[PDB]
């Protein structure tokens, strides 16, 4: 329904920028790292394959906890209960059947009670003030998607893989908002996948140029060069099956020819 | 903390929670409260409370209800809202023995496919758009309520519930299954709502999925793959339907113009890409004459 595509774009382009979190915030935290948020995401996806959550989901609960942490100092042993109210929060907002508040609680090895859960939630919503609808790398993603030609499922499934990669390590991705991220990745899977560019039509939508990419598309290109080493390694595996068609199965480019 | 306001009497409950009108003690706006019982070790705070909070403060539009504040307590979430006179319905029954001017129905039409383009514009499904849910005001204007069931939405949509829209505003796509649906759904209530602006009496008032499907099909023909691509291959489509011919839409709505018709006819196509979008049905002939009369109360 590209009635709206022009419209929506362009609304998400501006809340990318006002949804955003802080880019130094780690810097600022006395007791938790980057590594300490690296574990989180990880144990993040994994519960959301557990619960067959969207991607999408995944993706806003990362934009509430880094959001949260933009502003709330938060000791290590309560960075999972930050995770676990952020992700009811994102499936309460956008799944058809959110998983219950028990299983919550359940995956967390009752490390915290269900009344913690339910008062961190509370506290995610005020730290947040109730502003749940953030742009996506996945929102971004879906929308360069039309304009493949034909549609390559591999590329689509690809660019999914990277764009949640870049989820998992605040240093380098906490510097690009998303817009960037989903292009660098949309780019990473098309070459790779079909040797293909960034077309043309993308850059009359986005305004973004193989220039304008280049700096998140270095970053995005180590990280997919050193994923089997990565301490953290649950988007590896998920990608394996077949729903994304193996692609953490295939081999990134060797170089990038820009 | 609810200090300043004077609850003043219980207006109703939408699709979750209670409303009341109140008066700011200090200011004097009158607003009405949506009030949301909290209830720890339950879920917490419902997903209706969240979408709509989250959505509303990021629509803000004549004609989208104005959310002015949330009172976050620990035991009850009170939603703000700028207060209305009526709703449509209550009007519309209201208006039955002389009905509603015309220019009065254009006027609300014109002014809901401007809410209701907004929303879509930003990405937001409102999905149970009837009367009971549009605020009337004594100034004319007319504003989209309840976004209790609302929604944010991706391009190219994903399937989201099913469950959705109240029966008889509920469009084909959703009562024969295509796990896809999206704008066109909110449209088609707008159609429907039209034509009972004009006829002053709900257009397909079916008593269920399959009542509501055959009253489409007796007004506007059982589709086929020629009116819409893909039909006979849906989910809950049958081949034992039974074959209707369309009516002439002059018989459906028979005050209503030859533009108004057109609009209308526009509102109802059951293909949903053809179906006309908000934005597209600002233009229509239908409104070269819009205006806003300030209607009877
Ligand atoms: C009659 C008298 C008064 C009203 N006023 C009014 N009501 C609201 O929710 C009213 C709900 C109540 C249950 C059915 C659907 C609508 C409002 N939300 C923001 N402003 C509102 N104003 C409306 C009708």
């Amino acid at each position: 329904v590209p009635d709206y595509h022009e419209d929506i774009h362009t609304y998400l382009r501006e809340m990318e920028v006002k949804c955003k979190p802080k880019v130094g915030y780690m810097k600022k935290q006395p007791d938790i790292t980057n590594s300490m948020r690296a574990i989180l995401v990880d144990w993040l996806v994994e519960v959301g394959e557990e619960y067959k959550l969207q991607n999408e989901t995944l993706h806003l609960a990362v934009n509430y906890i880094d959001r949260f942490l933009s502003s709330m100092s938060v000791l290590r042993g309560k960075l999972q209960l930050v995770g676990t109210a952020a992700m009811l929060l994102a499936s309460k907002f956008e799944e058809i059947y959110p998983p219950e508040v028990a299983e919550f609680v359940y995956i967390t090895d009752d490390t915290y009670t269900k009344k913690q859960v339910l008062r961190m939630e509370h506290l995610v919503l005020k730290v947040l003030t109730f502003d749940l609808a953030a742009p996506t790398v996945n929102q971004f993603l879906t929308q360069y998607f039309l304009h493949q030609q034909p549609a390559n499922c591999k590329v689509e499934s690809l660019a999914m893989f990277l764009g949640e990669l870049s989820l998992i390590d605040a240093d380098p991705y906490l510097k690009y908002l998303p817009s960037v991220i989903a292009g660098a990745a949309f780019h990473l899977a098309l070459y790779t996948v079909t040797g293909q560019s960034w077309p043309e039509s993308l850059i009359r939508k986005t305004g973004y140029t193989l220039e304008s990419l280049k700096p998140c598309l270095m970053d995005l290109h180590q990280t997919y060069l050193k994923a089997p080493q990565h301490a953290q390694q649950s988007i590896r595996e998920k990608y394996k099956n077949s729903k994304y068609h193996g692609v953490s199965l295939l081999n990134p480019p060797e170089t990038l020819n820009l | 903390s609810m200090e300043n306001f004077q609850k003043v009497e219980k207006i109703g409950e939408g699709t979750y929670g209670v409303v009341y009108k109140a008066r700011n003690k200090l200011t004097g706006e009158v607003v009405a409260l949506k009030k949301i019982r909290l209830d720890t070790e339950t879920e917490g705070v419902p997903s209706t409370a969240i979408r709509e909070i989250s959505l509303l403060k990021e629509l803000n539009h004549p004609n989208i209800v104005k959310l002015l504040d949330v009172i976050h307590t620990e035991n009850k979430l009170y939603l703000v809202f700028e207060f209305l006179h009526q709703d449509l319905k209550k009007f519309m029954d209201a208006s039955a023995l002389t009905g509603i001017p015309l220019p009065l129905i254009k006027s609300y039409l014109f002014q809901l496919l401007q809410g209701l383009a907004f929303c879509h514009s930003h990405r937001v499904l409102h999905r149970d758009l009837k009367p009971q849910n549009l605020l009337i005001n004594t100034e004319g204007a007319i504003k989209l309520a309840d976004f209790g069931l609302a929604r944010a939405f991706g391009v190219p949509v994903r399937t989201y519930t099913h469950e959705v829209v109240t029966l008889w505003y509920r469009a084909p796509e959703i009562l024969l299954g295509c796990k896809y649906y999206s704008t066109a759904v909110d449209i088609w209530s707008l159609g429907c709502i039209f034509a009972e602006m004009v006829t002053r009496r709900a257009l397909f008032p079916g008593d269920s999925e399959i009542d509501q499907l055959f009253r489409i099909f007796r007004t506007l023909g059982t589709p086929d793959e020629v009116v819409w691509p893909g039909v006979t291959s849906m989910p809950d489509y049958k081949p034992s339907f039974p074959k209707w011919a369309r009516q002439d839409f002059s018989k459906v709505v028979p005050p209503l113009d030859e533009d108004g018709r057109s609009l209308l006819s526009q509102m109802l196509h059951y293909d949903p890409n053809k179906r006309i979008s908000a934005k597209a049905a600002l233009a229509h002939p239908f409104f070269q004459d819009v205006t806003k009369p300030v209607p009877h109360l």
